[PDB]
């Protein structure tokens, strides 16, 4: 029942402090060779190593990232506190701890946290605008979901009942805010003979919209 | 070679 | 600093093949290295440490080996649920230092993408904005290279691509590539052009509206 487990605020306004922490069980921080790691990985990115706290209370800092850094133990509530001062857009990414295992003849990370996202943006909530895309046995639509901020959104084709055929795209950023387009594939008889709607939820922003597509 | 301080471990 | 070099970024494969990645670290790190699995959305799990030990929970079908600065990961016979990233570690000199990573996805036959172009909406018109779309569906392998044209003249700026991730379905891959101009931009020209470029043809597939 080794298991730890990520908090943070989500979302964090560039110049401030993130302040991060490990709540972990099943272990102890008064036990030798153990100790707790923060990870972080972007999004589709490869992972980096930031900071980890001991057992005996040293520590060790990424050099990159050492001066904005601090980390302190809880011993009797099994918590590790981590700060990152003055965070820039880059420091967003998904942050994992986790229970590192250490001696003089071996080293690894075997149980990790599932990991918590962070966003860095100086952004507001923005509901998003949704634009319909329209134009062989087969025709494209499509859906256009622009200006939205934070992520997710959920992107859904007659309610659901369009399932085969859907990609939905990964979000990117401009100027602050993500844009995302869904595509839907239907044979060109059901179309415009029938309706094509796509579904749009923004739950940070409570959005809920439904358009059709119109020849 | 034995892992100490200068690899992260105490 | 001592940095790990993973190789390759990209592998395809099909269950039942043997597969190798490698690992090299700009200096001696003493067997000290990691390996670490993602699936896809979820948290990183330990498969292998000091080079060649196996972790709990890993069949034999896996091992390391390796030493100096020259490591390698194999996998004999693969089976569905080894698809996925797999990344390197060192436990030496810090600042410890990760692979780059390696995605070990699906084999499958080629397959040219079916690309539609999409005018900037009504809608959107009216808002102060133009976004041209255009979709680059199903295709594989993943390589791909999209081109813009405004009257017959290449265009970058303003341009931004997403892509999927490998279809757990079909196996294949799509793109999207949004050319974004101002509403008065794109009513100052009247050609748009998106062009795919794809190993399964020597010739672009062109996809291409007029304002009119």
């Amino acid at each position: 029942q080794v298991t730890l487990k990520e908090s943070g605020p989500g979302i964090l306004q560039p110049s401030q402090t993130l302040s991060l922490t490990c709540s972990f069980s099943g272990f102890s921080l008064s036990t030798s060779n153990m100790g707790v790691v923060w990870i972080r990985q972007p999004s589709g990115k490869g992972l980096e190593w930031l900071l980890h706290i001991l057992w005996n209370d040293g520590k060790f800092y990424n050099p990159a990232l050492k001066s904005r850094l601090t980390i302190s133990k809880d011993t009797y509530n099994n918590q590790v506190f981590l700060k990152i001062a003055n965070v820039d857009t880059a420091d967003t990414a998904t942050y994992y701890c986790a229970r590192l295992f250490t001696t003089t003849t071996s080293g690894y990370f075997d149980v990790w946290g599932a990991g918590t996202t962070v966003t860095v943006s100086s952004a507001k909530t923005t509901p998003p605008s949704v634009y319909p895309l329209a134009p062989n046995s087969m025709v494209t639509l499509g859906c256009l979901v622009k200006g939205y901020f934070p992520e997710p959104v959920t992107v859904t084709w007659n309610s659901g009942s369009l399932s085969s055929g859907v990609h939905t795209f990964p979000a990117v950023l401009q100027s602050d805010l993500y844009t995302l387009s869904s595509s839907v594939t239907v044979p060109s008889s059901p179309r415009p003979s029938e309706t094509v709607t796509c579904n749009v939820a923004h739950p940070a922003s409570s959005t809920k919209v439904d358009k059709k597509i119109a020849a | 070679k034995l892992r100490g301080v200068l690899q992260g471990h105490l | 600093d001592i940095q790990m070099t993973q190789s390759p970024a990209s592998l395809s494969a099909s269950v039942g093949e043997t597969v190798t990645i490698t690992c090299r670290a700009s200096g001696n790190i003493y067997n000290y290295l990691a390996w670490y699995q993602q699936k896809q959305g979820k948290s990183p799990q330990l498969l292998v440490y000091n080079a060649k030990t196996l972790a709990d929970g890993v069949p034999s079908r896996f091992s390391g080996s390796g030493s100096g600065t020259q490591y390698s990961l194999k996998i004999n016979s693969l089976q569905p649920e080894d698809f996925g990233s797999y990344f390197c570690q060192h436990f030496w000199d810090t600042p410890w230092t990760f692979g780059g990573g390696t995605k070990l996805e699906i084999k499958r036959a080629d397959a040219a993408p079916t690309v539609s172009i999409f005018p900037p909406s009504s809608e959107q018109l009216t808002s102060g904005g133009a976004s041209v779309v255009c979709f680059l569906n199903n295709f594989y392998p993943k390589d791909i290279n999209v081109k813009w044209k405004i009257d017959g003249s290449e265009r970058q700026n303003g341009v931004l691509n997403s892509w999927t991730d490998q279809d757990s379905k079909d196996s294949t891959y799509s793109m999207s590539s949004t050319l974004t101009l101002t509403k008065d931009e794109y009513e100052r020209h009247n050609s748009y052009t998106c062009e795919a470029t794809h190993k399964t043809s020597t010739s672009p597939i062109v996809k291409s509206f007029n304002r009119n």
